[PDB]
Order: C-alpha cells, then sequence, then structure tokens
C-alpha cells in the first residue's frame, strides 16, 4: 500500500541527518537505495 | 548475495537500509566485529 510519498522522503532524510534516531520508512526501489546511502555518508561526514 | 552487501554497507554508513538477518551462528560474531570496526573507524576519523 504505502509504497512511498514525497512527504515521507523528507522525514526520512531529516532523521538520517540527525544521527538517524527517529523511525523512518525505507524506500522500495533499488535506485533509491544508492541515493539513501550517499545521503547517509554525507550526513555522517557533516555530523563529524 | 545482495543482502550481505546491503547489511555491510548499512552497518558501515549507519543508514538502516535493508533488513539483513545473519541467522548463521558463525556470521553473528563477524557481524559484531564488523560493527565494532565501523564504530572505531568513525571515532578515529572524528
Amino acid at each position: 500500500g504505502p509504497s512511498f510519498t514525497i512527504g515521507k522522503a523528507i522525514w526520512l532524510l531529516w532523521g538520517l541527518v540527525f544521527n538517524n534516531s527517529v523511525p523512518v520508512q525505507n524506500p522500495k526501489g533499488t535506485t533509491s537505495k544508492i541515493m539513501v546511502s550517499v545521503w547517509a555518508f554525507f550526513a555522517v561526514i557533516f555530523l563529524a | 548475495l545482495s543482502s550481505a552487501m546491503w547489511f555491510s554497507w548499512g552497518v558501515l554508513l549507519n543508514s538502516g537500509i535493508g533488513e539483513g538477518a545473519p541467522r548463521s551462528f558463525s556470521a553473528r560474531i563477524l557481524g559484531m566485529v564488523w560493527a565494532g570496526f565501523a564504530m572505531i573507524i568513525v571515532a578515529s576519523y572524528t
């Protein structure tokens, strides 16, 4: 049902940036996984 | 399999992508060691 939404991607990215504490919903696409991983790397570098 | 690669990448980058479950008893120790190594690397970089 709830595959993905524009409003949920923002929440997931915001949670990832701030140490990835708040619960989020993962995407259902292989292509989006690479973008999520790159964003996570950027977030970890930024936090450090 | 892709599940192991996804789990390793998520552990290293702390992204939560994927739900890899290493039910193998031997693989559990390797997973814990990999998580510790990733934590040590991040702490050293910081």
